[PDB]
Parts: structure tokens; C-alpha cells; sequence
């Protein structure tokens, strides 16, 4: 049995996007389908349902008229056009099967999931990291703070993925300006400060920065 | 509509002891009469990232190869579920959901950890880099590394008048090894404001702490 | 009192209970489950299918009507009034060792009632009677002032 959501990234609030959910290892074409998405925070909600044949379609009344259900028994896929999008609708789009058996009316059991499509919804454009360090003054802490940048996320590694061991990397924070800040931390010992030279690898793929900084003792 | 909710938003329990979630409904969810009682509610766990499973549905009957140390248990408006015996692998979220109405509603789920031994956290404050403050900002960082359990106090002083809504916090997963926290408290300030004052201290209160810990800088240094 | 009837097709009758009005579909399509729905056992049950308390008798005259003893035959299976997939209320009739019995009755019932019925069954094949009340979503474009004009 699986579940494959794909599709689904960054949005402009207005705009529009288009996730597929492949199935295999089930009898799709009898089975009821829904969308169930998880906002940031913790609610579980539910968005859409979908009949073997098409002819019945549910959706939230969250939702309702801006999304569209469909599906293509012979591709054993199922769709979610999701237009005039809002902020609101943030949230990993995870595609499950129906437990209800063939022609029976939806049992609302949600016995199989898909891993789930992140779906993000802001007017904030895309831009790069500035990379600060956080210098250190029997153990000592070096850091990088990697602050302003859009969308999620950003990869740090420490001396170009040769430094693994006490490597914290923070979640990012998003701050009032709609951008993220994330911080990486290290514990090193605090004899080969000295010697040792300690470089922060952040990877911003959408913005295609790619910055390296060198951790300088005080 | 229905309302799930569940309780108490996280714990943690040591490896082998019981866990017990409760959960809650607005409305009762049981259909009676014939003979049958059934209680159209459903108990799910979600590992990181990974696809959520469905672990118990009529709240007591266990779906095809949930091990039986996963109890559901309840009736009508009342609901629990026991993991008999914690193994590190059962650490996830868990929801209840709701399906005797139109539309179905899940809780909010609570988060298994595991209980570990109380540790205290590694104190750390970070300058503004010179970087940044040509830049005309300013961010002082402090870190507290490698604690349990995940409650503890960040306090910010400037000057030695106490700072609010200026700082932002962020925490770690409970560590796969140690299954410590990590927590990072960054003050954000503008450079005009960092440059009139000079003493910049973070104040940490926790369990493993005999009195708090203060980690500080002059803007002279 | 008494519920008008009519019909357009072989597989399209109605009934009006006095503001509300009522499709009756065959299927061969088993909509409702067993286990998953409530049983109607006596005419109380049927309050539970329908938003309206002036519903329900409408109701519970054709089920009467149609040769239905609550006593003996079998519930009928219908869709709570809290999913909001409709008010849907299905009789087992069935051309299967089962229900063989009961589907003769419902039948000969109809044939009764509606001149132009004729068994649409099959032998050794599922059958079922599909009513649902009109403005549901479950009753769709079918309630509509265009099929209901061919009407009395
Ligand atoms: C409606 O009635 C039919 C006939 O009794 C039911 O179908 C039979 O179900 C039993 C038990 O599951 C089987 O042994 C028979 O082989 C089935 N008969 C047919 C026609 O194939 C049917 O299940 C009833 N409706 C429901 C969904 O409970």
C-alpha cells in the first residue's frame, strides 16, 4: 500500500496550486478519498471527501468553492485545485483513504496517509540569509546566527559536514517582518579554540545563497 | 459541531511504565440499542514528518497489527489511551478523532516524550557582531544547552531594567540520545538603543540549578 | 392527512408529506451498511433520519403501506440526520436466500401503490429502495421544479 502527495511550495496569498496524490497496493477506483490538512500549531482538519465515481464531493466549509476535488481512477491519482489561496490555509496536505468498503457511504475512519505536501501561503517574497557569527569568549560555544531570510529552509553544517558531534541547529523563528531567523550552535572544547578553525556552511536553495563564515574567538 | 479535546497537551513517562492520554468530546459519540454500543471515535500516531497511522477505531477495537500494549479505552463522552508498556519507538503525538457527526474533528493531541533524570543546562550569552551592527541592528543570543526537563526562565537585562517582548525563543526535539532539551533566546535590538547602554546580562532559572545562573557582558568588553 | 404519490420513470416515484416532498429510486448499489448505521426498529427511530418531527409519518405510512411489519420484518437501514451526506432510509430487498421473503413484500407493496411498477430485480442479485427527502444533498437535481412539473 501508498501514498504519495506531491506538488506544493510557496504561494502569493491570491494565487493558485495543484497537488496529485499517487496510490498504489489498494482497489483505488471503489474506495472514498479525502484531504486532511495540519495547520503549524496542532489541529488536524478536515478539507475534502470524493466519491469511487466523482459524482459526490464534500468540502469543509472553510474551503468550500475555492478548492476543487477530482480524481483519475485510471491513474489511481487524486487532486486538490486550490485556488484564491489565503495565509489560513498553511498546512501540510496529507491524502487518506476512506476505511467505508466499495459503494458504501464514507465511514469517515481514515485507515491509510500519504506523508503529507507542505503548502505555504505568504506575500513575503523570497530572500537570501545574512549570516552573523556568535563568537565564543572546560568547553566552549560557537555559533552562527543565519537571520532575514524567505521561505523555509535553510541547511547549516559546521566545518563543510566534518564537525557533526554538539551541533544544535534551532528552528527557525518567524518575526514580525514575515522573514525567519534560525540559529546553530556548537560546543567544541575550549583547548583547540586556538587551532582549530570552525566555518558555518548555510544553504538557502530558493534564494540560491550559499555563504560559509568563519567563527573568530573574541 | 463536535468538539475533541484532548489532554494534557504533553508528557513523559520513563521506558516500560504506563502512558495515558485522555480525551474528550463536546457531544456524546456512542450510538446504542439492537444489543451494539458503539463509540464512533479513533485514536492515531504521528511520528516526525511520517505518515500518521490509524491505531484504534469504536475506540476499543485495535486495527490490523497494533501491538497490544496500545489499549483504547471509554465510552460516550469520555475516552483514554494506554500504552502498556513505553518503548522508545511509541515517542510521537497522538489524536483523537470524532466521526458520529458530520464533519469528522480530531483533538489537539498530546506529545509522548520520554521522563529522564533532571539536568541542568549550560549557560551562554553571544555579543551583536560588529558584522551586524554596521548593518543597524543588534541581536544578543543566549543559550542554554543540553537540559531536562524543558521548563526553565530567560530573563533579559539591560542595564538592570528587565527586557519583555523584545526576545524571541526556539527549542529543540528531545535529544535521541540523552533526551535532553536545548534552548536558544535571542534579544533583538536597534543599534541606536544597544549603543547608550553597556551592561547585558541573561538570568536562567531552572530545576538543576541551586540559584540562577547569570551570563553577562559590558558594551565596552 | 394521506401522502400524494407519482411517478416519472421505471426507476423515478415521489411522495409529498404535506410541505415536504420524497424521491423513491431503486438501486442495485448497497449505499448504506450494516454495523455502520442505525437500524429503524419501530416508527420513533425514524425522527433520526429526517431534520423535521413532520417528516416522520409520512415516512412510517408508506413503510405501513408497503407491507413493513415492525414486529417481525426487518429494520431498514437509514443514514443519521448528523452526517451531512443526507437522509437517506433503504429497505433490504434483496433477490438472495436472505431477504428473499421480504423482497416479494416490498414489491407486491409497490406494484399496489404505483400502477407503473415493475420488478427492475434481479435473481440472485442485491436490490434496494433508496428514499431521500427533497432540498437534501443526498436527493440532488432529481427534486427540482422540472422533473416535478411531469407531476400532480
Ligand atoms: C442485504 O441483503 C443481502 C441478501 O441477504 C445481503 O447479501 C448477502 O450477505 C451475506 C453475508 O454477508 C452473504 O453470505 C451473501 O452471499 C450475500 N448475498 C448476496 C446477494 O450476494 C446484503 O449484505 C444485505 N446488506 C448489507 C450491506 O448488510
Amino acid at each position: 500500500v501508498q501514498l504519495v502527495e506531491s506538488g506544493g511550495g510557496v504561494v502569493h496569498p491570491g494565487r493558485s496550486l495543484r497537488l496529485s496524490c499517487a496510490a498504489s497496493g489498494f482497489t483505488f477506483g471503489t474506495s472514498i478519498m479525502h484531504w486532511v490538512r495540519q495547520a503549524p500549531g496542532k489541529g488536524m482538519q478536515w478539507v475534502a471527501q470524493i466519491s469511487h465515481d466523482e459524482s459526490r464531493k464534500f468540502y469543509s466549509d472553510s474551503v468550500k468553492g475555492r478548492f476543487t476535488v477530482s480524481r483519475d481512477n485510471s491513474k489511481n491519482t487524486l487532486f486538490l485545485e486550490m485556488s484564491s489561496l489565503r495565509i489560513e490555509d498553511t498546512a501540510v496536505y496529507y491524502c487518506a483513504k476512506d476505511l467505508s468498503p466499495p459503494y458504501s457511504y464514507a465511514w469517515d475512519i481514515f485507515q491509510y496517509w500519504g506523508q503529507g505536501s507542505l503548502v505555504t501561503v505568504s506575500g513575503a517574497s523570497t530572500k537570501g540569509p545574512s549570516v552573523f557569527p556568535l563568537a565564543p569568549s572546560g568547553t566552549a560555544a560557537l555559533g552562527c546566527l543565519v537571520k532575514d531570510y524567505f521561505p523555509e529552509p535553510v541547511t547549516v553544517s559546521w566545518n563543510s559536514g566534518a564537525l557533526t558531534s554538539g551541533v544544535h541547529t534551532f528552528p527557525a523563528v518567524l518575526q514580525s517582518s514575515g522573514l525567519y531567523s534560525l540559529s546553530s550552535v556548537v560546543t567544541v572544547p575550549s583547548s583547540s579554540l586556538g587551532t582549530q578553525t570552525y566555518i558555518c556552511n548555510v544553504n538557502h536553495k530558493p534564494s540560491n545563497t550559499k555563504v560559509d563564515k568563519r567563527v573568530e574567538p573574541k | 459541531d463536535i468538539v475533541m479535546t484532548q489532554s494534557p497537551e504533553s508528557l513523559a513517562v520513563s521506558l516500560g511504565e504506563r502512558a495515558t492520554i485522555n480525551c474528550k468530546s463536546s457531544q456524546s459519540v456512542l450510538y446504542s440499542s439492537r444489543s451494539d454500543n458503539k463509540d464512533y471515535l479513533a485514536w492515531y500516531q504521528q511520528k516526525p514528518g511520517q505518515s500518521p497511522k490509524l491505531l484504534i477505531y469504536w475506540a476499543s477495537t485495535r486495527e490490523s497489527g497494533v501491538p497490544e500494549r496500545f489499549t483504547g479505552s471509554g465510552s460516550g463522552t469520555d475516552f483514554t489511551l494506554s500504552i502498556s508498556s513505553l518503548q522508545a519507538e511509541d515517542v510521537a503525538v497522538y489524536y483523537c478523532q470524532q466521526y458520529y457527526s458530520s464533519p469528522p474533528t480530531f483533538g489537539g493531541g498530546t506529545k509522548v516524550e520520554l521522563k529522564r533524570t533532571v539536568a541542568a543546562p549550560s549557560v551562554f550569552i553571544f555579543p551583536p557582531s560588529d558584522e551586524q551592527l554596521k548593518s543597524g541592528t543588534a541581536s544578543v543570543v543566549c543559550l542554554l544547552n543540553n537540559f531536562y526537563p524543558r521548563e526553565a526562565k530567560v530573563q533579559w537585562k539591560v542595564d538592570n531594567a528587565l527586557q519583555s517582548g523584545n526576545s524571541q525563543e526556539s527549542v529543540t526535539e528531545q535529544d535521541s540520545k540523552d533526551s535532553t532539551y536545548s534552548l536558544s533566546s535571542t534579544l533583538t535590538l536597534s543599534k541606536a538603543d544597544y549603543e547608550k547602554h553597556k551592561v547585558y546580562a541573561c538570568e536562567v532559572t531552572h530545576q538543576g540549578l541551586s540559584s540562577p545562573v547569570t551570563k553577562s557582558f559590558n558594551r565596552g568588553e | 392527512e394521506l401522502p400524494s404519490l407519482c411517478m416519472l420513470n421505471n426507476s423515478f416515484y415521489y411522495m409529498r408529506g404535506g410541505v415536504n416532498t420524497f424521491l423513491i429510486r431503486v438501486s442495485d448499489i448497497s449505499v448504506l451498511m450494516k454495523e455502520y448505521d442505525v437500524s429503524i426498529y419501530e416508527p420513533e427511530d425514524l425522527g433520526n433520519c429526517l431534520n423535521k418531527s413532520d417528516s416522520s409519518w409520512a415516512i412510517h405510512w408508506f413503510s405501513n403501506a408497503l407491507g413493513h411489519d415492525w414486529l417481525m420484518d426487518p429494520p431498514m437501514l437509514c443514514r443519521n440526520k448528523t452526517k451531512k451526506e443526507g437522509s437517506n432510509i433503504q429497505f433490504n430487498i434483496s433477490k438472495a436466500d436472505d431477504a428473499r421473503v421480504y423482497g416479494k413484500k416490498i414489491r407486491n407493496g409497490m406494484r399496489h401503490l404505483f400502477r407503473g411498477f415493475h420488478d427492475p430485480c434481479e435473481e440472485g442479485k442485491v436490490c434496494y429502495l433508496t428514499i431521500n427527502q427533497c432540498g437534501d444533498p443526498s436527493s440532488f437535481d432529481y427534486c427540482g421544479v422540472n422533473h416535478l412539473s411531469k407531476c400532480q
